[PDB]
């Protein structure tokens, strides 16, 4: 054995340019190159990606969201090569002050630049949802991916929008930097009281160490039967072979509960969409009706 | 109030939500028996489920689970002691009647094909324009034992097609017939083709598969079985 | 108390030490010599938990703790009721959690499977004894463990990190951290990859890997594969943990300063230090 880690040989054909079904053609870029580097690993073959309307649609709102803020870090950084890098991690994009709030007609310098960057990023993000879901439905597949995603743009909506709306202002939100989303996180907690006792955050942990624990040992048990070829995780479900039967096995002799092929798989996109949908409601709730996580775990009520 | 409606109308959400994860792994496996094969008494806390019904492709028939299970095959064992939870010592050789470490499943006697309906694992040269990118080329070195002796070369590579990679290594013995190794199942070395699994005298006692160009699932599992239950039961030798 | 399909994988051998005395199953569970030991430890361990609770005075297990011995105390010994508890406790502990480990690697031999679940576990066992033994001992005192308590490891999680300013500063917590949120980024894919194709459209055909492969390569130009996807699993979880034992280790060790002072030889670097202008300089 070898611990079935990294690939000791390299095989290659021509390029694969995938299966048809419904999905437009043409699309479909030429093939990318053969990395041998991620061979090693994984695949080697990049591409050919599909770039639809809603991809070139989406591709350029996050191009705009990525200019919109380096160009204000070029204004911070006196348009200074040398101070950009060095300064790099602390330049931030602020919302509107509280004496805006809401209304749009904050000025560039002072807020008017957050919500020109919000704007792409609102509807990038949302147009990679819309391209998420068309490339499920294209190949006559389940659409499992889309609303994986939209727990994460839970969260995400929260953080940004679905809260700032609730408050009152923009003066919440999250500012654009990398430094200085980190000392948001540390005052979130602080004004509302350590957020430990939120219980929705505490759920969130228990889900964000699932992922780790589940992954972890989901990932060790099919290196651990890929010897019986346990890799080939769909032809197992439709007609089960030794590598699903040992699997369900080492599981049931360890700790006495069982999984299946596809029941572990119901097991994982749970644990995952878990973590950020308990989270945007520990996050919604906090400011809006609790103001205090700690009282509110005096009283639970 | 509000945050204790939500924290507690959830902590219901996840306990219905515990009970549909925990009883969609039951499909295969259940219903629970007794070691002499009769339905067992109690059979877990949690009913089964209702019956979903896949639609294979390629129009090879419709699987549904929970379905009636049998192993399908003979299996070669006898109790050890008069009380449950107790192994079962084998009653012949272990790897030719396939128990224990070397157990295989009456898998569809058939073999896996592609999204296009063609077989997913071919020998390279079937394989059109397929080749070896990097490292070192198994073709040509000899597959010895681990008893440190040679039981024969790697004539070819069993690739796969849709997924490229190496699957199976094509080894002839000295009586000019070829096995199939599991491709995680050997070391391939500089000089040599290392594998742990087996000594010299086991290669030629590894299943043979009929038709040349292709290997069926239920042939998968004989030869993936075999070598890997060959670590407990072989031992008979090699050790560095 | 058999699945449909478990009776010729019951067979004897396998056992890494005692043979056949413990090679026998209770119900579905395994038993094997550390399934005794890890039952041993984990059955002694809890009588001293709630032996804790006496002492303290309450059975509520939201005010149960077991806090290790004060600063004063060292890596010494202590009196049961002031510390010397959880130092045994912590034995048994560590104990149940190697016995637990060392009874998979059992089962593995039996299932002629690799060893890659319990090697994964020893991640975190690594990632347990770095906080309770390995950076207490090299700051010369047991106080600086956690305790054992529902909301009073919190409490500790909150301290220890506010010590050093905003602990989201740490080199090695913000290279922790990316990988686990990445990894549940990566499950949640994964996850939902495959169960988008073997339940497609209603009434459409089960989907093949190819499908997978195809989705992936449509949406960001690039599909890491079956095998690939899983080891990538192994490797951002095993990395997280990784790296929040090493962002602990060295946490007042080789430095106790605000780790957001620790990113001053960045800005303070001497070609551009030295250049005005950047209000942040
Ligand atoms: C406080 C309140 C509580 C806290 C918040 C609660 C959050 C609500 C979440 C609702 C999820 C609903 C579950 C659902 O749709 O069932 C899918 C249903 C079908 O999945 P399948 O059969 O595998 O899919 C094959 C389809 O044919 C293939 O067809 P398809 O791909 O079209 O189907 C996808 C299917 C499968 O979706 C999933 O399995 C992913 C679920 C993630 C949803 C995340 C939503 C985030 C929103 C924010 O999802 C849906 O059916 C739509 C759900 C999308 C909602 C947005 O199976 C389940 O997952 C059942 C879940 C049962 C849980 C109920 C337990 C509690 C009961 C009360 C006591
Ligand atoms: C890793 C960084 C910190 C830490 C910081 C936090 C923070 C921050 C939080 C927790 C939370 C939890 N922590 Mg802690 N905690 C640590 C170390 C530990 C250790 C340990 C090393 O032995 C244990 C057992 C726990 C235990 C727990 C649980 C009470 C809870 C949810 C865990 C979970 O579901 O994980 C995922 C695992 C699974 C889903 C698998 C099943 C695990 C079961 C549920 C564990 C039950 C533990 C039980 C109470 C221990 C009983 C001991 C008896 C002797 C048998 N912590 C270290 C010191 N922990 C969360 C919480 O809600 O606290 C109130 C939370 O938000
Ligand atoms: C000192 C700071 C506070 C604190 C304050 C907060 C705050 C504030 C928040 C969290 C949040 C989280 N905290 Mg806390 N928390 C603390 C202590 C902890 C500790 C600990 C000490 O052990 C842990 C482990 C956690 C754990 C966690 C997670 C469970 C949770 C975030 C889930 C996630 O992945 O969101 C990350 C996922 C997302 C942000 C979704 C993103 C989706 C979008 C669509 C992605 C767009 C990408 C963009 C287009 C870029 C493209 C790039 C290129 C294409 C490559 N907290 C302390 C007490 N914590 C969050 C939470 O759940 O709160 C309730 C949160 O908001
Ligand atoms: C969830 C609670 C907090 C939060 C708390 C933290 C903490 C804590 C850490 C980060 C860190 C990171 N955060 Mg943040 N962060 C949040 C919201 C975001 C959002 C967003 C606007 O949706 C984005 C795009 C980021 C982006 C990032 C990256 C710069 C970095 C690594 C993440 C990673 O591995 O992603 C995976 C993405 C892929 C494309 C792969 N954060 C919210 C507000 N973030 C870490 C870091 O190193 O920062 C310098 C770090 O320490
Ligand atoms: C206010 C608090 C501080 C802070 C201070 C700390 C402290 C303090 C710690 C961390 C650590 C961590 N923090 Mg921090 N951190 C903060 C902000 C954050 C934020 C955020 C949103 O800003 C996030 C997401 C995180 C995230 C994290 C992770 C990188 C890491 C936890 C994982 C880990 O160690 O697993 C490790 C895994 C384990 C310990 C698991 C061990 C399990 C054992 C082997 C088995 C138990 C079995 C049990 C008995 C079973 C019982 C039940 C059964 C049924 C019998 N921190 C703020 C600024 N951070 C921790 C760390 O780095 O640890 C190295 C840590 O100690
Ligand atoms: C629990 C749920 C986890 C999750 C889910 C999730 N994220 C997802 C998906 C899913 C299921 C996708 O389908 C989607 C995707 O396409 O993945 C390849 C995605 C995705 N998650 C992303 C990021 C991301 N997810 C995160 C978190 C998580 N997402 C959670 C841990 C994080 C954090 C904070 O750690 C980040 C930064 C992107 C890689 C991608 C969505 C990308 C997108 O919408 O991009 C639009 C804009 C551009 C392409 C322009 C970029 C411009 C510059 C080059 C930059
Ligand atoms: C390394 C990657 C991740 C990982 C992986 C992982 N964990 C694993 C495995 C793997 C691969 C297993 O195979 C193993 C298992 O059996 O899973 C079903 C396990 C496991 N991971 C567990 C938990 C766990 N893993 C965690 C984390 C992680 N697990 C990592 C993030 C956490 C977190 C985040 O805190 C927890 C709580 C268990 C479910 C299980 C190991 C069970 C075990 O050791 O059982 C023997 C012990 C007992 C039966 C009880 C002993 C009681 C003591 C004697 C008393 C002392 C109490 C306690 C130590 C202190 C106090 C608790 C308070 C702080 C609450
Ligand atoms: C030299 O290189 C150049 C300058 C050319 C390019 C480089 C650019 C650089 C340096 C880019 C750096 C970017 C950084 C540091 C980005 C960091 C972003 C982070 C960390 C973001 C964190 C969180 C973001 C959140 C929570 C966002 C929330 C908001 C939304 C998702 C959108 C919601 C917006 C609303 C509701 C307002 C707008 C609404 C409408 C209807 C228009
Ligand atoms: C977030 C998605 C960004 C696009 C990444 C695309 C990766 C592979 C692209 C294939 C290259 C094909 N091309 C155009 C060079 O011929
Ligand atoms: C994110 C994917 C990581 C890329 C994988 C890196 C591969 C480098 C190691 C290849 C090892 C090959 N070798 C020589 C040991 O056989
Ligand atoms: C998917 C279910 C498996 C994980 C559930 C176990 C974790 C529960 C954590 C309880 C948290 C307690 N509290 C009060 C903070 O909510
Ligand atoms: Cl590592
Ligand atoms: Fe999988």
């Amino acid at each position: 054995e070898y611990q079935n880690i990294f690939s000791q040989v390299q095989v290659r054909g021509p390029a694969d340019l995938g299966m048809t079904e419904d999905v437009n053609l043409a699309n479909r870029s030429g093939v990318g190159p053969f990395s041998t580097l991620l061979g090693w690993f994984g695949n080697a073959q990049l591409g050919p990606i599909y770039l639809g309307s809603l991809g070139v649609l989406s591709l350029f709102s996050g191009l705009m969201w990525f200019f919109t803020i380096g160009i204000w870090f070029w204004y911070q950084a006196g348009w200074n090569p040398a101070v950009f890098l060095r300064d790099l991690f602390f330049f931030s994009l602020e919302p509107p002050a509280p004496e805006y709030g809401l209304s749009f007609a904050a000025p560039l310098k002072e807020g008017g630049l957050w919500l020109i960057a919000s704007f792409f990023m609102f509807v990038a993000v949302w147009s990679w949802w819309g391209r998420t879901y068309l490339r499920a439905q294209a190949l006559g597949m389940g659409k499992h991916t889309a609303w994986a995603f939209l727990s994460a743009i839970w969260l995400w909506m929260v953080l940004g929008f679905i809260r700032p709306i609730l408050m009152g202002s923009w003066s919440e939100a999250v500012p654009y930097g990398i430094f200085s989303h980190l000392d948001w996180t540390n005052n979130f907690s602080l004004v509302h009281g350590n957020l430990f006792y939120n219980p929705f955050h505490g759920l969130s942990i228990a889900f964000l160490x699932g992922s780790a624990l589940l992954f972890a040992m989901h990932g060790a048990t099919i290196l651990a039967v890929s010897r019986f070829g346990g890799e080939r995780e769909l032809e197992q479900i439709a007609d089960r072979g030794t590598a699903a039967e040992r699997a369900a096995l080492f599981v049931r002799w360890t700790m006495g509960f069982n999984a299946t092929m596809e029941g572990i798989h119901r097991w994982a996109i749970w644990m995952a969409v878990l973590v950020t949908l308990t989270g945007g409601i520990g996050i919604l709730l906090s400011g809006t009706v609790v103001d205090n996580w700690y009282v509110w775990g005096q009283n639970h009520g | 109030d509000l945050a204790s409606l939500a924290i507690y109308s959830f902590w219901i959400f996840l306990a219905g939500l515990i009970y549909y994860l925990q009883t969609e792994n039951m499909r295969e496996g259940y219903p629970l028996e007794n070691e002499d094969g009769t339905p067992a008494a109690n059979q877990g806390p949690f009913p089964l489920p209702k019956p979903k019904t896949f639609i294979l492709p390629h129009g090879r028939g419709t699987l549904t689970v929970p379905g009636p299970e049998s192993e399908d095959r003979p299996i070669a064992l006898a109790r050890t002691a008069v009380s449950e939870g107790f192994p079962h010592a084998p009653t012949g050789d272990p790897m030719k009647d396939g128990v224990g470490p070397a157990s295989w499943v009456a898998r569809r006697d058939l073999p896996e094909l592609d999204g296009h309906g063609h077989n997913k694992i071919k020998p390279m040269k079937a394989a059109a324009g397929f080749h070896v990118s990097a490292g070192k080329n198994p073709i040509g070195l000899p597959v010895r034992g681990c008893d440190l002796e040679i039981a024969g070369k790697v004539v070819d590579i069993w690739v796969d097609i849709p997924e490229q990679m190496a699957r199976f290594l094509e080894v002839e013995l000295k009586d000019g017939s070829t096995r199939l190794l599991p491709m995680q199942m050997v070391k391939v070395q500089s000089n040599r083709v290392h594998v742990n699994a087996l000594s010299s005298d086991l290669f030629a006692g590894i299943p043979t598969i009929k038709s040349p160009t292709e290997v069926t699932l239920l042939e998968e599992d004989k030869i993936c079985g075999y070598v890997a239950g060959g670590l407990m039961y072989a031992a008979p030798k090699r050790k560095s | 108390a058999l699945l449909s399909f478990e009776r010729k994988y019951r067979v004897p051998g396998g056992t890494l030490v005692g043979g056949n005395l413990f090679d026998f199953w209770v119900g579905p569970f395994y038993v094997g010599f550390f399934g005794v030991a890890t039952f041993f430890f984990a059955a002694l361990g809890i009588i001293l938990i709630a032996w804790s609770a006496v002492l303290q005075g309450t059975w509520n297990p939201q005010l149960i703790s077991v806090y290790p011995p004060a600063l004063e105390y060292g890596l010494g010994g202590a009196p049961l009721a002031k510390g010397g508890l959880w130092q045994i406790i912590t034995i048994c502990a560590t104990g149940a959690f190697v016995s637990w480990a060392l009874r998979e690697v059992e089962i593995c031999r039996k299932l002629g499977i690799g060893y890659h679940i319990p090697f994964a576990f020893a991640f975190a066992i690594l990632a347990y004894l770095t906080l309770v033994l390995f950076r207490p001992v090299m700051m010369g005192a047991w106080g600086y463990a956690f305790p054992y308590g529902i909301w009073t490891h919190l409490d500790w999680v909150s301290n220890t990190g506010y010590t050093y300013g905003n602990f989201h500063y740490n080199p090695a917590h913000m290279i922790a951290i990316s990988f686990f949120f990445t990894n549940a980024l990566a499950l949640a894919l994964h996850g939902a990859l495959v169960l988008s194709a073997a339940n497609p459209e209603k009434g459409k055909e089960m989907r093949t890997p190819d499908h997978e492969d195809t989705f992936f390569r449509d949406l960001v130009g690039y599909s890491i594969g079956t095998l690939g996807i899983h080891r990538l699993g192994l490797l951002l979880s095993l990395s997280a943990v990784f790296f929040s034992a090493l962002c602990m280790i060295i946490t007042g060790t080789i430095w106790f300063d605000q780790w957001v002072d620790w990113w001053q030889w960045w800005v303070k670097l001497p070609w551009w230090a030295n250049i005005p202008g950047g209000i942040n300089g």
